[PDB]
């Protein structure tokens, strides 16, 4: 008996892995607005060459791979941002 | 009572109810997961009949969770970025901030004090 | 008497699992295996369509690719010791109202 | 215990011999193409969940630390923005007043 259970429970892990919150889905976001900052359109209107990036809604529908353009710019522009910063370590104390 | 003690002291693996109790409730718990993974045999086959489709891709429940939330989070992202932005540019993050709020939680302790 | 009264109660108790234990066993080895393999094998990373499902997936691969680079170049932070700074900051602007209430 | 002991192999056994032929005729069934979902197509997996997740909790820490500014700006602004306000000019002149009685000594 003890030799099943060593044999068995790490499999059983990843069936409880796998066979866990499996009635999850996602919901209408037709509701979502846009209030897009002006800076954004500045952006896109400096540099067409460079930067393909379609609408956000194109026959009605959500696309995708534009949005995630437009993160992926707004995650570079931050990282110009901040490497224009000269801090480094960020160190705080809670105890105090 | 020494030798019937004894006898009963050795035999404390398989006798008494209490590692039976435990081994019990382990029968329990592997039945009840194994009723859980035994009661959506549909669901089972449903996953079973889901081999590399390229064209037609086999989404799955459990991952709806990663997406909804990556997507709000997208979606807070996209509805606030000026104040973010406002809130990187005026000061450092907990750095001269941090600094002043030192120096000027001594004010408030002082007033205390008068 | 009474212990092997006890001991045969559990040989009947224990003897018929013994024999199907083993191809109970291979048998669920087997399908774990398989259980592996279909977990392995669930690609997720999709929206609704645009040109082609896999093209789409490909895609989202590459930019997550790149999202993930320009995250492992800034890479700093957590996420609960500021819920619990957060929480004691608007505790004691409380504390401050209520203070100066009392003042 | 012995009642309860007897009735849970009972049922164990039951699911054993029903977990044995739910594999032999449906999902074993399933598994027994020669071409079972070929197990080199699994590694290539390890790069899109775990990698949603990483991107999760990172998401997370990225707001997570800049509420953690917002709340720094917002806390400057409190401190450096002097709270006090002596009570416009009746409470100030009131308190003048608390000080000229203080120094009567």
């Amino acid at each position: 008996v003890n030799e099943t259970l060593m044999f068995l429970e790490k499999e059983r892990e990843v069936v409880s892995s796998v066979l866990s919150l499996v009635n999850q889905y996602a919901l209408d976001g037709t509701n979502v607005a846009i209030n897009i900052p002006r800076l954004l359109l500045d952006k896109i209107e400096k540099q067409m060459f460079q930067l393909h990036i379609g609408n956000v809604y194109e026959a009605g529908k959500l696309n995708l791979l534009t949005v995630i353009q437009l993160l992926n710019e707004v995650l570079k522009v931050m990282k110009y941002e901040r490497c224009q910063a000269d801090q480094a370590r960020l160190t705080v104390d809670l105890h105090y | 009572e020494i030798e019937l003690l004894k006898l009963e002291k050795d035999t404390a693996d398989v006798v008494h109810p209490f590692f039976l109790a435990q081994k019990c409730h382990t029968l329990q718990s592997m039945n009840n997961h194994l009723e859980a993974v035994l009661k959506e045999k549909r669901s089972l086959r449903q996953r079973l009949l889901k081999p590399m489709c390229q064209e037609n891709l086999p989404i799955e429940a459990v991952y709806h969770r990663y997406m909804v939330h990556l997507l709000e989070l997208a979606v807070t992202f996209i509805e606030r970025l000026e104040t973010h932005l406002e809130t990187i540019r005026n000061i450092p993050h907990l750095a001269a901030n941090l600094k002043k709020m030192n120096q000027a939680l001594a004010k408030m302790d002082i007033l205390v004090t008068e | 008497r009474e212990l092997a009264d006890v001991l045969d109660a559990q040989i009947e108790m224990l003897s018929p699992f013994e024999a199907v234990a083993t191809r109970f066993k291979e048998q669920y080895r087997t399908f774990a295996t398989a259980l592996d393999t279909t977990r392995h094998e669930l690609p997720v990373r999709s929206i609704h369509l645009e040109g082609d499902g896999q093209q789409l997936l490909d895609a989202l691969q590459h930019e997550l690719v790149t999202t993930q680079r320009l995250l492992g170049e800034l890479d700093v932070g957590d996420s609960e010791e500021n819920v619990q700074v957060l929480d004691l900051l608007s505790e004691l602007k409380d504390v401050t109202a209520k203070k100066d209430l009392e003042l | 215990l012995d009642q309860k002991l007897r009735l849970v192999t009972s049922d164990f056994h039951q699911l054993i011999l029903a977990f044995l032929q739910v594999y032999d005729d449906e999902l074993g069934e399933c598994c027994q193409r020669p071409g079972p979902d070929l197990h080199p197509c699994g590694p290539i997996i390890q790069a899109t969940h775990q990698n949603l997740t990483s991107y999760s909790q990172l998401l997370q820490v990225v707001m997570a630390v800049a509420d953690t500014s917002a709340k720094a700006v917002e806390t400057v602004k409190k401190q450096q923005g002097e709270q006090i306000c002596w009570g416009g000019s009746s409470s100030v002149m009131s308190l003048a007043t608390k000080m000229n009685e203080l120094m009567e000594k």
